[PDB]
């Protein structure tokens, strides 16, 4: 399909409409008096949503020179969300002030290349400068602040995050998913647990609980189906000898075989329960080998040539108790040794480092932490769909800032961090004017978004952004206050990392698109 | 191609199979590495029904009632069940029954051309109970086969063919004689794969001689053959 | 595809427009002098309703930034009934009441959130005063009258549920179906009944009644297909011995051990009659080991290891009396324990407690009513289908409201509960002015649906709403006979429960839509 | 579909104007100062590129006669990024310099095939001249300027590939892939090294490392699968005497074999480690036969009549150490020999001269460099896909032209080596005068390249022309830094394959364009 070329301002003007087009929609989500955006989705009701990347998304304009535009900062929004989450409007508004500056320096004349050099030098000492403003974030209170101005000033979601951060500890993993009630609620799980329910009713010998409780059982675990009821008999022989439940942990019960086994329990000869393993394949191997570690077990396998006829009372695992459900089982107090768990763990967390796949590491960080911590659900309680939607993303970006300050720390919030940085550079100088008037347009643009989040209350902005510069340390401006203070005082904090990550993935699409010099594309 | 919406692992096997809400095929299905295996299973679902690649639309955008979906998937076990909707295999005019061309076209042909999906083979799949009787279907079948040749129409058991001896380069009329002598013996053959109209055996001649040595066959022993013609 | 967007009151005055219409069709239809819409369907005769939120399930506007405002207050049209039967239109007037003075107060430059946040306010402390306000309904008049009004002063609705409900008693289930006559009817099913008849019409002992009827039999559950008469000849023998009459219930019997049996019963050897079993899958288990409870019999089932040829008299259940016809089986007075019924009902009931699936509670339901409650059917009686189907939709109103009051009671209707707690909340205030002016915003708009319900007569709106806020209590307008009144003495009562849910989502939905800035959707 | 034909000068000036466009959008990309080009796809982000040849690949134009201008001279950017992978750019400016002088001399009357011959024997004589002018590069020094300087003055990648090339060697290979981080890392990998890593977890001997180590392990090299253990036993019997590891390489272990390995390893009476041979075909076998080499094993297979019941420690291989991993293995010091491994060199050297497709030219410098050198892999970072595919391709430029450089030499760049052939030539004449204007046309357009280097600096072209050729020797004009000297003393290098590349197909292509009398196309 032939396509259509244009060449310098005509080119560059076309590209500057589509990014203040993406931009202009995204400022409005700014700062805690920000607006929501309404995002039509043609299946079903429109979404509401103050999420930056989400409104990011969808936006791509008819006129493609327009369109280029709009797809490019596109990146950065997704790039900063897929980093740390939160801090996607910021990371906008930094971007799209760049560009209208370079834009500027470039229509002076100046070499576009030595612009580009300016811009990554500036943003390379800032990075340095906000490493040494951070200060440590260890305690519920600091946590519980972060937590709050993430979910824009909604307390409840700070005080419950720092809650349950501090019954699964850091090694746990915190979940958020839509809750039924008018109000939130947490739910904390311990020991081990995974979605594995009786295979018969008649195992229930609490049908009061509607459930299996056994108490000291053995626990074996058959790294394959259970086929008939020979391959068991010793085991049942030894374990009825010695008197104590069994539980079975295997990849199937075939009917005859749990039959036979449901028939033995009811009538009281030996108290046994059978459960499939969870998950497939490899990592049900390991989360196999996982819970018999954690239980002291031996996984019974064919490919280290054990037989089901040769099994013993040595090889099957125990705890103190058990629980299972329809669709759920719980070991509690596996009798497994501590420095085998460590070692487990290290291998884990080794892998860890190995998955580069960061759906499959959060799964081996859920492993972890069911050897060695907790895992916990929030439930998100509201009225409505379209508000269970709109909440449910607010207490997902409290959740990654409050896990983004602890291994960081935290500055200064409402920006004037980055005002700050931006005054202690001013003695930076490059090798040529050119190299200068680009490291002066890091520094100008980085004012950008206190003066969005002040111009979003109707305050006039270069009047409070004169004042905040006339401050000293943490001095600084409150849009929920309108008045100033102590940003630490008042809790008005932000993570390090998304402050420096908003800022160098920002100039890295600016430093090239000031360059662009020309566009080819499709004809209508 | 796209993930979203073709995850529909919401869908109930039970109201799909028995409801017979869609097609539904198991797959043993692996992607290449490092491509997410639910969105491969997904993706391969969209490649088996609206194909929905780069853009779908319709003047207004959007495409959303032709898709068939997953709704199991298990990446450890290799496992994508796709199901898919009764209304891709569009009936065929000469009977109402759904042309098989879509289905393959839907599972192991132009949706296989994904290449992330390394390999997608199915190892079963349902078909809706009543549509079922307007699958494209066997009107004719190895039942008929017994009609013909006089069996009863249950149990009619094996009806006996060969691959011709020694396969390529028997000229039409040894082929044909070759299929006499075979049919004064046993009962069905096919032409060889090559033995279309390539030029060493063509089909009419072939076809004729060996219709002229069936019936020579059948009136030698009493009792009724059968041959395939290679029209690929 | 090339999107379009809109920013502020462009985007704003679009939205509104689009709410006035969706408000404007569901309005017409609000309270008693009300009138009907018509609804096309494309594949039949258009459908005559009164019910508000079917109509408001079918506007869909043209103009993409119109329609957007219509499918958002559909959304609470639709959970408002989802939540209580009734009261879907008493919510979208509120809604649409509180949107237009949020806008209102928008442009007068407010800031949204503290409307939000003053809202909520609001309506947070109403539900606590409406709570107050409910008093208990018990008597049978007390539910005649909310049925009545319910009804639409169809007083024989009202007599005919308010009978229905005391003869089935509280646990019971009532449901509504098509009639053929024009008159109501009511059905009450007693014992157990389920859809299943005779195997074989031969088993037809009453041919003057085409009907199979056995006194003090026994009844045999066979949770298997019956397939070998030798499965059956030991307890055919022992029940031969005994001389009563026996039941099959059976997943199925099979030609040569059905037809045998029709030949004994024929000639007279054993009194015997076979059904299949209810249902299929682990309901048909359940509901056989209910008959087994209710019975005092047995499920003869493989799993226990049980078989048919080892079956005894005592195992068999036993009742005073079975019937069962072409497509219905009927057993009356089980002999099992109350005791052991009352557990079993126990366990029951906890599992509707645990059903989430409201599909699955019916299910339950039934069972719990089938061994413990009244089933009843009520049978609408109409002249023609276009008629039928807008009566039918007015009974199943009352089965609501009816069932509302039950657990939640009752308020004076006509808007006036809500009249009466606006005047309560005056001394209410929020952080900040903004926030006063969002408390003052909810209260305003409570009046809406009195206004409505009296510009529907014709009468001079204002005027009534006046008067009615001039009298104290139970003070009201009877709309249908033009006077005042205390509405409890004219029985025009609703249920709490409704009146607190249309309140609540309205809210929910209505404080959203004020905050919004900027609308994304495609191009025409 | 109908054609449209045109002749003569109507023809010529469409075709013109075609030509012109294609070479607009690439001439903006030369030089130090150039600019970046903006590069639409529809199905993901735009690409945003410096590369000549990929801005060339994307033009196609509307008008037909228009679409054969661009579509001639993009054989010029095929043919230079094929033969070297730079100077396309170069090679563009040239090819269109002659043809828009050459259609001026076709303008004056001149005879284009007298022109067409002209210009050939100019070029061919020039080549000659380079000959001259080229000098040898053959230290880290030299070889780092013209990496940094085909890099876009950037010395971090000229001092990364100064050091790979050291390391690998002459015969080593280099390759670059995408990392992750931001700054540039190098890997080198010494020996013969092949994806495929261990068959089972349970041979991994260092669980921490997930690895396997084996020490003076014997090495099997099976052309077959190893199916029975009774197969391996007489050969397991004489390493399990020998008490030394054994490595198995085999096309496959069947899980009866290793699983019995497995379970021999297990328990400590062999250490053993079984992996699939690399590579799959001929190849397979040749690099078995490699691996034998190397290793002075011998390759079993029953092509040669070879059976596994007769091998021996004789026929085994031997090497002082290797490792395995969950993908890799790598071999460490074979016991192999110099002269075998050389002879085996020279076998697969012959092919790589027999090699007609470079794709197989890189598959035998492979497995040599894996013999007799190594293999590095540049992994380049950069903190976006946009810059990341940006930078990569700037380190493909020096790859291949430090490559070249290596071959040839280099000379001085900023096309000041084609001024100083320009000015050799001037005695050169022809048969008739109008080749001698033939003559002129080339010796007048050898001076387009370093008028466009003058030109996107923004500086007098002809003043910096002119200045030059007042000079002699490697006096010429630095346009980084905007003053004259000596470049080579600049470090400002071209390899000479490239400059003598880009002449050659440039003068190919034009040289014909302007015999162009007619063009026949399908009507629009
Ligand atoms: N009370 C407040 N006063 C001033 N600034 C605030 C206040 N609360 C939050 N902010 C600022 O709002 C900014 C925007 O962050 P956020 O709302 O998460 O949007 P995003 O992170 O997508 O840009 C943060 O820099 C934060 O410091
Ligand atoms: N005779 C009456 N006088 C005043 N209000 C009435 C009378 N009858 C019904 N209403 C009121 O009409 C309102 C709406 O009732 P209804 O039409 O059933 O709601 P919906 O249309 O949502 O079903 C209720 O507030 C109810 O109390
Ligand atoms: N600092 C410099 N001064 C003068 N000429 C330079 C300088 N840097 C690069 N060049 C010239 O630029 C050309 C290489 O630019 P490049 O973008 O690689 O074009 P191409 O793609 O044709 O190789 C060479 O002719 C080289 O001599
Ligand atoms: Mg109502
Ligand atoms: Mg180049």
């Amino acid at each position: 399909a032939a396509k259509d070329v244009k060449f310098g301002n005509d080119a560059r003007v076309k590209m500057l409409r589509g990014v203040n087009v993406l931009a202009d929609a995204v400022k409005v989500t700014l700062g805690p008096k920000g607006r929501n955006v309404v995002l039509d989705k043609s299946f079903g009701a429109p979404t509401i949503t103050k999420d930056g990347v989400s409104v990011a998304r969808e936006i791509e304009l008819e006129d493609k020179f327009e369109n280029m535009g709009a797809q490019m900062v596109k990146e950065v929004a997704s790039k900063a969300n897929d980093a740390a989450g939160d801090g996607t409007t910021t990371a906008t508004v930094l971007a799209q002030a760049i560009i209208t500056e370079g834009l500027k320096a470039v229509a002076a004349g100046m070499n576009p290349m030595d612009l580009k050099r300016g811009i990554d030098k500036a943003v390379t000492a800032a990075v340095e400068e906000l490493k040494a403003l951070s200060v440590p974030c260890s305690d519920s209170k600091a946590i519980a602040q972060v937590g709050t101005i993430s979910a824009n000033s909604d307390e409840t979601v700070g005080k419950l995050i720092a809650e349950a951060m501090d019954k699964v500890g850091k090694e746990g993993v915190i979940t958020v998913e839509d809750g039924t009630g008018l109000q939130d609620e947490l739910d904390v799980v311990e020991g081990m647990q995974f979605d594995r329910g009786y295979l018969s009713p008649y195992f229930i010998n609490k049908p009061e609980t509607g459930a299996v409780e056994l108490e000291s059982p053995f626990i074996l675990l058959a790294d394959k189906k259970i086929s008939n009821i020979r391959e068991m008999l010793p085991v049942l022989e030894a374990v009825a000898k010695a008197g104590k439940p069994l539980l079975i942990i295997a990849e199937d019960v075939e009917g005859e075989a749990l039959a036979t086994l449901v028939v033995n329990t009811m009538r009281g000869i030996v108290k046994v329960a059978a459960v499939k393993a969870p998950g497939f394949g490899d990592r049900r191997k390991a989360m196999l080998q996982d819970i018999a570690t954690l239980t002291g077990g031996t996984v019974i396998s064919e490919e280290i040539g054990m037989e089901l006829e040769k099994a013993t009372l040595e090889d099957l695992g125990q705890a103190k108790r058990v629980v299972i459900n329809k669709d759920t089982t719980t070991i509690i107090d596996g009798v497994g040794e501590e420095a085998a768990i460590q070692g487990r763990v290290a291998q884990i967390r080794q892998q860890i480092e190995e998955a580069t796949s960061d759906y499959d590491r959060e799964k081996l960080q859920e492993r972890v932490a069911k050897l060695a911590g907790g895992v916990a659900v929030i439930k998100v309680g509201a009225a409505t769909e379209v508000e269970m939607k709109e909440k449910k993303a607010r207490v997902e970006d409290a959740l990654h800032a409050t896990r983004a300050a602890v291994e960081e720390g935290v500055v200064a919030g409402g920006g004037v961090a980055l005002i700050r940085v931006a005054s202690k550079l001013a003695d930076l100088r490059g090798q040529n004017e050119d190299q200068n008037v680009g490291i002066k347009v890091a520094l100008r643009a980085m004012e950008a978004p206190l003066r969005q989040i002040v111009l979003n209350c109707g305050e006039e902005p270069s009047v409070v952004a004169n004042t905040v510069k006339g401050g000293d340390g943490n001095y600084g401006y409150n849009a929920a206050t309108e008045e100033y203070g102590n940003m630490i005082d008042m809790g008005i904090l932000d993570p390090t990392k998304v402050t420096r990550s908003a800022l160098q993935y920002a100039a890295s699409v600016a430093g090239l698109m000031i360059t662009t010099e020309c566009m080819v594309t499709d004809l209508p | 191609d796209q993930s979203s919406r073709y995850v529909n692992l919401a869908l109930k096997e039970e109201d799909l199979i028995a409801g017979g809400e869609h097609v539904l095929c198991a797959y043993i299905m692996k992607p290449k590495a490092g491509y997410g295996y639910v969105a491969t299973a997904a993706h391969f679902a969209a490649e088996s029904s609206t194909g929905t690649n780069v853009e779908v639309c319709t003047t207004d955008d959007f495409t959303r009632g032709v898709d068939a979906l997953v709704y199991e998937v298990d990446e450890a076990r290799e496992l994508t069940k796709i199901a898919y909707p009764v209304a891709l295999f569009d009936r065929n005019i000469t009977d109402g029954k759904a042309m098989i061309a879509s289905f393959l076209t839907l599972t192991m042909g132009n949706n296989q051309g994904m290449g992330d999906v390394e390999y997608a083979k199915m190892h079963d799949f349902y078909v809706p109970e009543a549509y079922r009787a307007l699958f494209d279907g066997p009107s004719v079948n190895i039942s008929a086969l017994w009609k013909v040749l006089g069996r009863p129409e249950v149990d009619g058991g094996l009806v006996v063919g060969t691959i011709i001896k020694p396969k390529l380069g028997l000229r039409p009329k040894p082929f044909a004689e070759a299929c006499h002598a075979f049919w004064l013996g046993g009962d069905f053959i096919k032409n060889d794969e090559p033995q279309g109209n390539q030029p060493f055996a063509p089909l009419r001649d072939t076809i004729a001689l060996v219709a002229d040595a069936m019936r020579r066959a059948q009136d030698e022993t009493g009792e009724a053959k059968l041959f395939s013609a290679n029209i690929t």
